[PDB]
Protein backbone atom coordinates (compact mmCIF):
# COMPACT_ATOMS: atom_id res chain seq x y z
CA UNK A 1 0.00 0.00 0.00
CA UNK A 2 1.16 3.71 -1.08
CA UNK A 3 1.55 5.83 2.21
CA UNK A 4 1.06 9.35 1.84
CA UNK A 5 2.83 11.83 3.94
CA UNK A 6 1.59 15.19 4.19
CA UNK A 7 3.74 18.32 6.03
CA UNK A 8 3.26 20.19 7.85
CA UNK A 9 0.55 18.36 9.92
CA UNK A 10 -1.37 22.49 10.56
CA UNK A 11 0.20 25.45 8.80
CA UNK A 12 -0.81 28.67 10.05
CA UNK A 13 -0.91 31.76 7.09
CA UNK A 14 -0.78 35.38 6.83
CA UNK A 15 -3.43 36.76 4.45
CA UNK A 16 -1.39 37.19 1.58
CA UNK A 17 0.85 34.98 2.08
CA UNK A 18 2.43 32.17 -0.46
CA UNK A 19 1.78 28.65 1.09
CA UNK A 20 3.43 25.57 0.05
CA UNK A 21 2.36 21.87 1.27
CA UNK A 22 3.84 18.46 0.65
CA UNK A 23 2.84 15.02 -0.30
CA UNK A 24 5.57 12.13 -0.18
CA UNK A 25 4.68 8.91 -1.14
CA UNK A 26 6.72 6.09 0.21
CA UNK A 27 6.95 4.58 -3.72
CA UNK A 28 7.01 6.37 -7.04
CA UNK A 29 3.50 7.65 -8.40
CA UNK A 30 2.89 8.15 -11.80
CA UNK A 31 2.21 11.32 -11.84
CA UNK A 32 -0.85 11.07 -13.82
CA UNK A 33 -2.55 9.52 -10.49
CA UNK A 34 -1.38 12.17 -7.84
CA UNK A 35 -5.01 14.16 -7.03
CA UNK A 36 -5.48 17.15 -4.47
CA UNK A 37 -8.78 17.41 -2.35
CA UNK A 38 -9.85 20.45 -0.36
CA UNK A 39 -12.17 20.07 2.55
CA UNK A 40 -13.71 23.10 3.92
CA UNK A 41 -15.31 22.69 7.60
CA UNK A 42 -18.70 21.47 7.89
CA UNK A 43 -18.64 20.47 4.07
CA UNK A 44 -17.71 17.34 1.66
CA UNK A 45 -13.84 16.95 0.11
CA UNK A 46 -14.49 18.33 -3.75
CA UNK A 47 -11.51 17.64 -6.14
CA UNK A 48 -8.90 20.42 -6.31
CA UNK A 49 -6.01 19.56 -8.43
CA UNK A 50 -6.13 16.59 -10.91
CA UNK A 51 -2.91 14.75 -12.34
CA UNK A 52 -0.08 16.94 -10.09
CA UNK A 53 -1.18 20.03 -11.95
CA UNK A 54 -4.31 20.75 -13.08
CA UNK A 55 -6.74 22.74 -11.35
CA UNK A 56 -10.31 21.14 -10.98
CA UNK A 57 -13.54 23.11 -11.54
CA UNK A 58 -14.67 26.18 -10.17
CA UNK A 59 -10.93 26.47 -8.79
CA UNK A 60 -9.62 29.81 -8.25
CA UNK A 61 -5.99 30.61 -10.19
CA UNK A 62 -4.05 31.27 -7.34
CA UNK A 63 -3.52 27.29 -6.69
CA UNK A 64 -0.97 25.08 -8.27
CA UNK A 65 0.42 22.04 -7.91
CA UNK A 66 3.96 20.13 -9.40
CA UNK A 67 5.85 17.52 -8.36
CA UNK A 68 6.86 13.64 -9.97
CA UNK A 69 8.24 10.40 -8.28
CA UNK A 70 7.97 10.43 -4.69
CA UNK A 71 7.43 14.21 -3.70
CA UNK A 72 4.26 16.34 -4.60
CA UNK A 73 3.27 19.86 -3.80
CA UNK A 74 0.56 22.40 -3.93
CA UNK A 75 0.77 26.15 -3.33
CA UNK A 76 -1.68 28.92 -2.96
CA UNK A 77 -0.07 32.02 -4.42
CA UNK A 78 -1.27 34.12 -1.67
CA UNK A 79 -3.49 32.66 0.98
CA UNK A 80 -7.29 34.25 0.98
CA UNK A 81 -9.61 33.70 4.27
CA UNK A 82 -11.81 31.38 2.41
CA UNK A 83 -8.73 28.73 1.67
CA UNK A 84 -9.07 27.80 5.52
CA UNK A 85 -9.61 23.73 4.83
CA UNK A 86 -8.35 21.10 4.87
CA UNK A 87 -6.15 19.78 2.31
CA UNK A 88 -5.50 16.20 1.11
CA UNK A 89 -3.39 14.23 -1.50
CA UNK A 90 -4.29 11.15 -2.66
CA UNK A 91 -3.01 8.46 -4.95
CA UNK A 92 -4.89 6.24 -7.73
CA UNK A 93 -1.76 4.17 -9.43
CA UNK A 94 -2.10 1.39 -6.79
CA UNK A 95 -4.26 -0.37 -5.29
CA UNK A 96 -6.14 0.27 -2.60
CA UNK A 97 -6.11 4.05 -3.39
CA UNK A 98 -5.17 6.12 -0.35
CA UNK A 99 -4.74 9.28 0.90
CA UNK A 100 -2.84 11.23 3.16
CA UNK A 101 -3.31 12.15 6.41
CA UNK A 102 -4.19 16.00 5.27
CA UNK A 103 -2.62 19.29 6.01
CA UNK A 104 -4.83 21.99 7.93
CA UNK A 105 -4.83 25.33 6.86
CA UNK A 106 -5.55 28.05 9.20
CA UNK A 107 -5.08 32.45 8.77
CA UNK A 108 -3.64 34.43 11.15
CA UNK A 109 -5.30 36.95 12.58
CA UNK A 110 -4.73 39.95 15.58
CA UNK A 111 -4.50 37.96 19.28
CA UNK A 112 -7.56 38.29 21.01
CA UNK A 113 -7.63 37.42 24.93
CA UNK A 114 -10.58 34.78 25.36
CA UNK A 115 -14.22 35.61 26.90
CA UNK A 116 -14.68 33.26 29.68
CA UNK A 117 -18.38 32.62 31.46
CA UNK A 118 -18.66 29.90 34.34
CA UNK A 119 -22.09 28.16 34.70
CA UNK A 120 -23.32 26.41 37.95
CA UNK A 121 -25.60 23.53 37.43
CA UNK A 122 -28.74 23.92 36.52
CA UNK A 123 -31.66 23.08 39.42
CA UNK A 124 -33.13 20.48 36.61
CA UNK A 125 -29.74 18.47 36.67
CA UNK A 126 -29.46 18.94 40.18
CA UNK A 127 -32.95 17.27 40.56
CA UNK A 128 -31.76 14.23 38.10
CA UNK A 129 -28.84 13.61 40.77
CA UNK A 130 -25.86 15.33 38.86
CA UNK A 131 -23.73 18.33 38.86
CA UNK A 132 -22.34 19.72 35.38
CA UNK A 133 -20.13 23.05 36.02
CA UNK A 134 -19.25 25.18 32.77
CA UNK A 135 -16.68 27.56 31.48
CA UNK A 136 -17.05 28.81 27.71
CA UNK A 137 -13.58 29.86 27.02
CA UNK A 138 -14.78 32.24 23.42
CA UNK A 139 -12.76 34.11 20.48
CA UNK A 140 -9.74 33.75 21.16
CA UNK A 141 -6.34 33.68 19.25
CA UNK A 142 -4.04 31.88 18.83
CA UNK A 143 -5.22 28.74 19.18
CA UNK A 144 -3.47 27.08 22.09
CA UNK A 145 -4.90 27.35 25.54
CA UNK A 146 -5.23 25.57 29.07
CA UNK A 147 -8.20 25.22 31.37
CA UNK A 148 -7.72 24.14 34.76
CA UNK A 149 -10.38 23.41 37.24
CA UNK A 150 -10.23 23.46 41.05
CA UNK A 151 -12.65 22.92 43.51
CA UNK A 152 -12.32 24.96 47.24
CA UNK A 153 -9.05 25.90 45.49
CA UNK A 154 -8.22 22.37 44.80
CA UNK A 155 -6.94 21.37 41.32
CA UNK A 156 -9.82 18.93 39.68
CA UNK A 157 -8.76 17.04 36.85
CA UNK A 158 -10.90 13.93 36.18
CA UNK A 159 -14.61 14.67 35.37
CA UNK A 160 -13.55 17.49 32.77
CA UNK A 161 -14.57 17.12 29.66
CA UNK A 162 -13.19 19.33 26.50
CA UNK A 163 -14.89 20.69 22.91
CA UNK A 164 -12.97 23.42 20.39
CA UNK A 165 -14.44 24.84 17.67
CA UNK A 166 -13.17 25.49 14.31
CA UNK A 167 -11.53 28.57 13.19
CA UNK A 168 -14.30 30.93 13.28
CA UNK A 169 -15.33 32.08 9.38
CA UNK A 170 -15.95 35.78 10.07
CA UNK A 171 -13.66 36.29 12.64
CA UNK A 172 -10.51 33.47 12.56
CA UNK A 173 -11.21 33.09 16.19
CA UNK A 174 -11.04 29.99 18.14
CA UNK A 175 -13.48 28.94 21.43
CA UNK A 176 -13.09 26.22 23.75
CA UNK A 177 -15.83 24.51 26.12
CA UNK A 178 -15.23 22.80 29.45
CA UNK A 179 -17.44 20.95 31.83
CA UNK A 180 -16.80 19.60 34.57
CA UNK A 181 -19.75 16.77 35.88
CA UNK A 182 -20.03 15.38 39.67
CA UNK A 183 -22.74 14.07 41.50
CA UNK A 184 -24.93 16.31 43.27
CA UNK A 185 -23.84 14.41 46.80
CA UNK A 186 -20.11 15.98 45.67
CA UNK A 187 -21.52 19.50 44.32
CA UNK A 188 -23.47 20.27 47.33
CA UNK A 189 -20.26 19.14 49.56
CA UNK A 190 -18.01 22.18 48.48
CA UNK A 191 -18.57 25.65 47.59
CA UNK A 192 -15.86 27.33 45.16
CA UNK A 193 -15.83 26.26 41.45
CA UNK A 194 -13.58 27.68 40.19
CA UNK A 195 -11.79 27.57 35.93
CA UNK A 196 -9.32 29.50 35.31
CA UNK A 197 -7.67 29.99 31.69
CA UNK A 198 -4.20 30.54 30.75
CA UNK A 199 -3.80 32.14 27.33
CA UNK A 200 -0.74 34.07 25.53
CA UNK A 201 -2.81 37.12 25.58
CA UNK A 202 -2.46 37.88 29.67
CA UNK A 203 0.33 37.56 31.94
CA UNK A 204 -1.91 35.93 34.76
CA UNK A 205 -4.70 33.55 34.33
CA UNK A 206 -7.89 35.05 33.43
CA UNK A 207 -10.27 33.08 36.43
CA UNK A 208 -14.12 33.13 36.34
CA UNK A 209 -15.46 31.55 39.69
CA UNK A 210 -18.84 31.41 41.33
CA UNK A 211 -19.90 30.14 45.04
CA UNK A 212 -22.55 27.58 46.03
CA UNK A 213 -24.01 29.61 48.10
CA UNK A 214 -23.96 32.83 46.49
CA UNK A 215 -27.54 35.07 46.23
CA UNK B 1 -25.67 20.27 -11.23
CA UNK B 2 -24.27 16.63 -11.20
CA UNK B 3 -25.28 15.66 -7.75
CA UNK B 4 -24.93 12.45 -6.00
CA UNK B 5 -26.80 12.11 -2.46
CA UNK B 6 -26.43 9.20 -0.22
CA UNK B 7 -29.04 7.82 2.36
CA UNK B 8 -29.32 4.87 4.62
CA UNK B 9 -26.88 5.61 7.13
CA UNK B 10 -27.76 5.22 10.49
CA UNK B 11 -26.80 3.46 14.15
CA UNK B 12 -26.44 0.11 13.78
CA UNK B 13 -25.57 -2.85 15.90
CA UNK B 14 -21.75 -4.90 15.98
CA UNK B 15 -21.72 -7.89 13.64
CA UNK B 16 -25.37 -6.13 11.84
CA UNK B 17 -25.91 -5.36 8.49
CA UNK B 18 -27.25 -2.15 6.65
CA UNK B 19 -27.46 -0.79 3.52
CA UNK B 20 -26.44 2.49 1.94
CA UNK B 21 -28.04 4.26 -1.30
CA UNK B 22 -26.58 6.78 -3.33
CA UNK B 23 -28.54 8.40 -6.12
CA UNK B 24 -26.76 9.99 -8.98
CA UNK B 25 -28.19 12.65 -11.12
CA UNK B 26 -27.46 15.52 -13.65
CA UNK B 27 -25.15 12.65 -15.49
CA UNK B 28 -24.53 9.65 -17.32
CA UNK B 29 -24.32 7.25 -14.78
CA UNK B 30 -23.06 3.65 -17.18
CA UNK B 31 -20.06 5.93 -17.99
CA UNK B 32 -18.64 6.29 -14.60
CA UNK B 33 -17.00 3.94 -12.38
CA UNK B 34 -18.39 4.78 -8.95
CA UNK B 35 -17.07 4.66 -5.88
CA UNK B 36 -17.15 4.61 -1.90
CA UNK B 37 -15.37 6.07 0.72
CA UNK B 38 -15.84 7.26 4.09
CA UNK B 39 -13.99 9.64 6.50
CA UNK B 40 -13.52 8.14 10.14
CA UNK B 41 -14.41 10.56 12.93
CA UNK B 42 -10.55 11.48 13.45
CA UNK B 43 -10.88 12.83 9.52
CA UNK B 44 -9.12 9.91 7.67
CA UNK B 45 -10.07 9.25 3.82
CA UNK B 46 -10.16 5.71 3.17
CA UNK B 47 -11.19 3.69 0.44
CA UNK B 48 -13.92 1.29 0.49
CA UNK B 49 -15.40 -0.09 -2.89
CA UNK B 50 -15.25 0.50 -6.44
CA UNK B 51 -17.38 -0.88 -9.13
CA UNK B 52 -16.73 -0.47 -12.98
CA UNK B 53 -19.63 0.88 -15.37
CA UNK B 54 -19.78 -2.94 -16.03
CA UNK B 55 -20.50 -4.04 -12.75
CA UNK B 56 -16.54 -5.22 -11.70
CA UNK B 57 -15.98 -4.39 -7.75
CA UNK B 58 -12.77 -4.08 -5.75
CA UNK B 59 -12.47 -3.69 -2.27
CA UNK B 60 -9.43 -3.73 0.47
CA UNK B 61 -8.98 -6.11 2.25
CA UNK B 62 -10.41 -4.76 5.13
CA UNK B 63 -13.83 -4.91 4.37
CA UNK B 64 -13.69 -7.18 1.21
CA UNK B 65 -16.30 -10.49 2.10
CA UNK B 66 -18.45 -7.82 4.48
CA UNK B 67 -18.86 -4.94 1.92
CA UNK B 68 -20.54 -5.66 -1.61
CA UNK B 69 -21.36 -2.59 -3.80
CA UNK B 70 -23.35 -2.89 -6.36
CA UNK B 71 -25.30 -0.78 -9.08
CA UNK B 72 -28.97 -0.21 -10.54
CA UNK B 73 -28.14 1.67 -14.06
CA UNK B 74 -31.71 2.02 -14.51
CA UNK B 75 -32.33 3.75 -11.32
CA UNK B 76 -29.13 5.57 -11.54
CA UNK B 77 -28.35 4.29 -7.40
CA UNK B 78 -25.43 2.92 -6.03
CA UNK B 79 -25.30 0.94 -3.61
CA UNK B 80 -23.02 -0.33 -0.50
CA UNK B 81 -24.64 -3.65 1.61
CA UNK B 82 -22.90 -3.49 4.81
CA UNK B 83 -22.57 -6.61 6.94
CA UNK B 84 -20.45 -8.56 9.83
CA UNK B 85 -20.23 -4.71 11.12
CA UNK B 86 -17.69 -3.41 13.79
CA UNK B 87 -17.24 -0.05 15.66
CA UNK B 88 -13.75 0.22 13.14
CA UNK B 89 -16.56 0.61 10.59
CA UNK B 90 -17.86 3.73 11.79
CA UNK B 91 -17.41 6.73 9.53
CA UNK B 92 -19.39 9.45 7.40
CA UNK B 93 -19.72 7.25 4.04
CA UNK B 94 -19.28 9.19 0.72
CA UNK B 95 -20.42 8.52 -2.76
CA UNK B 96 -17.96 9.72 -5.34
CA UNK B 97 -17.91 9.22 -8.65
CA UNK B 98 -14.14 8.25 -10.31
CA UNK B 99 -12.79 9.34 -13.69
CA UNK B 100 -10.22 7.24 -15.22
CA UNK B 101 -7.18 8.57 -13.69
CA UNK B 102 -8.93 7.66 -10.46
CA UNK B 103 -9.91 11.28 -9.16
CA UNK B 104 -13.37 12.06 -7.14
CA UNK B 105 -14.38 14.67 -9.25
CA UNK B 106 -17.84 14.56 -8.12
CA UNK B 107 -18.61 13.75 -4.23
CA UNK B 108 -22.15 13.45 -2.58
CA UNK B 109 -22.77 15.16 0.82
CA UNK B 110 -22.51 12.16 3.15
CA UNK B 111 -24.04 9.79 5.29
CA UNK B 112 -23.13 9.07 9.06
CA UNK B 113 -23.19 5.21 9.55
CA UNK B 114 -22.16 4.70 13.58
CA UNK B 115 -21.71 0.52 14.23
CA UNK B 116 -22.30 0.21 18.67
CA UNK B 117 -24.21 -1.68 20.88
CA UNK B 118 -25.33 1.21 22.77
CA UNK B 119 -29.35 1.97 22.60
CA UNK B 120 -30.40 5.45 21.43
CA UNK B 121 -31.09 7.71 24.55
CA UNK B 122 -32.62 11.30 24.26
CA UNK B 123 -30.77 14.50 25.31
CA UNK B 124 -31.47 16.23 28.59
CA UNK B 125 -31.33 19.84 28.01
CA UNK B 126 -29.74 22.04 30.66
CA UNK B 127 -29.99 25.95 30.58
CA UNK B 128 -26.65 27.36 31.16
CA UNK B 129 -27.52 31.13 33.07
CA UNK B 130 -24.73 32.85 35.01
CA UNK B 131 -24.74 32.73 39.02
CA UNK B 132 -27.61 34.72 40.90
CA UNK B 133 -24.98 36.65 42.34
CA UNK B 134 -23.03 37.47 38.68
CA UNK B 135 -22.38 41.00 37.49
CA UNK B 136 -23.45 42.52 35.05
CA UNK B 137 -21.49 43.58 32.00
CA UNK B 138 -22.73 44.69 28.50
CA UNK B 139 -23.06 41.48 27.06
CA UNK B 140 -24.48 38.59 28.02
CA UNK B 141 -23.45 35.02 27.37
CA UNK B 142 -25.92 32.13 28.22
CA UNK B 143 -26.45 28.76 26.80
CA UNK B 144 -27.33 25.38 26.80
CA UNK B 145 -26.23 21.81 27.91
CA UNK B 146 -27.02 18.60 26.41
CA UNK B 147 -26.07 16.10 27.47
CA UNK B 148 -26.46 11.72 27.75
CA UNK B 149 -27.94 11.47 24.31
CA UNK B 150 -26.59 8.40 21.32
CA UNK B 151 -26.35 8.42 18.78
CA UNK B 152 -25.10 11.54 17.56
CA UNK B 153 -26.39 13.96 15.58
CA UNK B 154 -28.20 16.68 17.78
CA UNK B 155 -28.80 20.39 16.33
CA UNK B 156 -29.52 23.48 18.16
CA UNK B 157 -30.76 26.61 17.18
CA UNK B 158 -31.59 29.80 19.39
CA UNK B 159 -34.95 30.95 19.08
CA UNK B 160 -36.15 28.71 16.67
CA UNK B 161 -33.15 29.69 14.61
CA UNK B 162 -33.83 33.96 14.91
CA UNK B 163 -31.08 34.37 17.11
CA UNK B 164 -28.10 33.22 14.28
CA UNK B 165 -24.94 35.51 15.52
CA UNK B 166 -22.90 35.27 18.60
CA UNK B 167 -23.47 31.24 18.49
CA UNK B 168 -20.96 28.72 19.35
CA UNK B 169 -22.15 24.80 19.05
CA UNK B 170 -19.43 22.84 19.94
CA UNK B 171 -18.68 19.95 18.93
CA UNK B 172 -20.11 16.83 20.85
CA UNK B 173 -17.69 14.13 22.99
CA UNK B 174 -18.82 10.80 23.31
CA UNK B 175 -17.93 10.23 27.06
CA UNK B 176 -19.23 6.09 28.69
CA UNK B 177 -21.23 5.37 25.68
CA UNK B 178 -23.41 9.12 25.78
CA UNK B 179 -22.74 12.30 24.33
CA UNK B 180 -22.53 15.48 25.91
CA UNK B 181 -22.66 18.69 23.62
CA UNK B 182 -22.70 22.32 24.58
CA UNK B 183 -23.97 25.77 22.75
CA UNK B 184 -23.26 29.71 24.29
CA UNK B 185 -24.98 32.41 22.79
CA UNK B 186 -23.93 36.00 23.59
CA UNK B 187 -26.51 38.93 23.22
CA UNK B 188 -26.31 42.57 24.84
CA UNK B 189 -27.54 43.31 28.66
CA UNK B 190 -30.76 44.44 27.68
CA UNK B 191 -31.71 42.01 25.58
CA UNK B 192 -32.37 39.64 28.02
CA UNK B 193 -34.66 38.88 30.61
CA UNK B 194 -36.97 41.36 28.13
CA UNK B 195 -36.72 39.20 25.16
CA UNK B 196 -37.59 35.51 25.84
CA UNK B 197 -34.12 33.53 25.25
CA UNK B 198 -34.45 29.61 24.22
CA UNK B 199 -32.31 27.30 22.74
CA UNK B 200 -34.08 24.26 20.89
CA UNK B 201 -32.58 21.10 20.41
CA UNK B 202 -33.29 18.13 18.33
CA UNK B 203 -32.40 14.44 18.48
CA UNK B 204 -34.29 12.98 15.23
CA UNK B 205 -32.47 9.24 16.31
CA UNK B 206 -34.85 9.28 19.23
CA UNK B 207 -37.67 11.81 17.90
CA UNK B 208 -37.14 14.16 20.34
CA UNK B 209 -37.33 17.56 20.23
CA UNK B 210 -36.92 20.08 23.15
CA UNK B 211 -36.99 23.45 24.31
CA UNK B 212 -35.39 24.99 26.99
CA UNK B 213 -35.88 28.87 28.17
CA UNK B 214 -32.87 30.64 29.58
CA UNK B 215 -34.34 32.31 32.71
CA UNK B 216 -31.98 34.43 34.96
CA UNK B 217 -31.13 32.55 37.95
CA UNK B 218 -32.10 34.05 41.68
CA UNK B 219 -31.48 32.56 45.28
Amino acid sequence: DIVLTQSPTTMAASPGEKITITCSASSSISSNYLHWYQQKPGFSPKLLIYRTSNLASGVPARFSGSGSGTSYSLTIGTMEAEDVATYYCQQGSSIPLTFGAGTKLELKRADAAPTVSIFPPSSEQLTSGGASVVCFLNNFYPKDINVKWKIDGSERQNGVLNSWTDQDSKDSTYSMSSTLTLTKDEYERHNSYTCEATHKTSTSPIVKSFNRNEC
Amino acid sequence: EVKLVESGGGLVKPGGSLKLSCAASGFTFNNYVMVWLRQTPEKRLEWVASISRGGSTYYPDSVKGRFTISRDNARNILYLQMSSLRSEDTAMYYCVRGTTIVAGDVWGAGTTVTVSSAKTTPPSVYPLAPGSAAQTNSMVTLGCLVKGYFPEPVTVTWNSGSLSSGVHTFPAVLQSDLYTLSSSVTVPSSTWPSETVTCNVAHPASSTKVDKKIVPRDC
